């Protein structure tokens, strides 16, 4: 039988902006802008 | 230390002082925009190449005793049992043992 | 191709019944969009203000 | 690296941008048996 | 284009050769419903031999 190869995902609606893409979705992301 | 004191007849290098820190302000906010979008960009494709790079040094491995299936899966013409799909995981495959 | 005029990329479909040009419109309105964000964030994110 | 705080500080700072967010992905996209990485995580 | 030619290869499978040139052929006549079905992404694959 097979194996397929692939790769995580999660629950994560945390969302970042690309070049060519806007509102896409990450599993991980980290805030570089302190707010607090 | 930002912020400086100037008097009521220092309008114009007040000005001066403040051209600086918006000057300098549009520049770092533009790069900090520019840098976050680039390297996101790149490293979304960086991980989309990680598991193509992955699906192909298994296609290299396997060669001629599987075949692909078109959804990122490969199937075999042999039985497959543990330690075969280990092997593949492992990067030890032993292609000359098994054929169709 | 020269020929195709109905999008960045696409097919020529060469059967006995004919070819024609026809973009593949997922590959070319997802780039066509790629494209149009990239130019928009070069100018888009540039500040401007009185000076 | 960048804080948007208030734009007159006293001390070893972050630099002030004119921004709300500035997020790097870490992660993969997180696209939401049968398939593997063609289809999704 | 290449990500397109892939994913145009890896539907048509065994049932095509490829060309060299960035095109493929059929090892079977393949008509209007067919070619419209590699440009769709619905080539029917099981149905088509050599
Ligand atoms: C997603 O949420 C469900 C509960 O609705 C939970 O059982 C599951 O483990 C979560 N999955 C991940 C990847 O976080
Ligand atoms: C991006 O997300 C924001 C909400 O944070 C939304 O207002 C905006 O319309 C979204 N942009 C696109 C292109 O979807
Ligand atoms: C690969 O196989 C060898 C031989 O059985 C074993 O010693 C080694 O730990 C395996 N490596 C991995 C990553 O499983
Ligand atoms: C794909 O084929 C289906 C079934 O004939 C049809 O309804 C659909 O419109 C086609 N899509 C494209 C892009 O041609």
């Amino acid at each position: 039988d097979q194996i397929c190869i692939g790769y995580h995902a999660n629950n994560s609606t945390e969302k970042v902006d690309t070049i060519l893409e806007r509102n896409v979705t990450v599993t991980h992301a980290k805030d570089i802008l302190e707010k607090t | 230390a930002v912020g400086k004191e100037f008097s009521n007849l220092e309008r114009r290098l007040e000005n001066l002082n403040k051209k600086m820190e918006d000057g300098f302000l549009d520049v770092w906010t533009y790069n900090a925009e520019l840098l976050v979008l680039m390297e996101n960009e790149r490293t979304l494709d960086f991980h989309d190449s990680n598991v193509k790079n992955l699906y192909d040094k298994v296609r290299m491995q396997l060669r001629d005793n599987v075949k692909e299936l078109g959804n990122g899966c490969f199937e075999f013409y042999h039985k497959c049992d543990d330690e075969c799909m280990n092997s593949v995981k492992n990067g030890t495959y032993d292609y000359p043992k098994y054929e169709e | 191709w020269q020929g195709m005029v109905d999008g960045w990329y696409g097919y020529h479909h060469s059967n006995d019944q004919g070819s024609g040009y026809a973009a593949d419109k997922e590959s070319t309105q997802k780039a066509f969009d790629g494209i149009t964000n990239k130019v928009n964030s070069v100018i888009e994110k540039m500040n401007t203000q009185f000076e | 690296p960048f804080h948007n705080v208030h734009p007159l500080t006293i001390g070893e700072c972050p630099k002030y941008v004119k921004s709300e967010k500035l997020v790097l992905a870490t992660g993969l996209r997180n696209v939401p048996a049968i398939a593997g990485f063609i289809e999704g995580g």
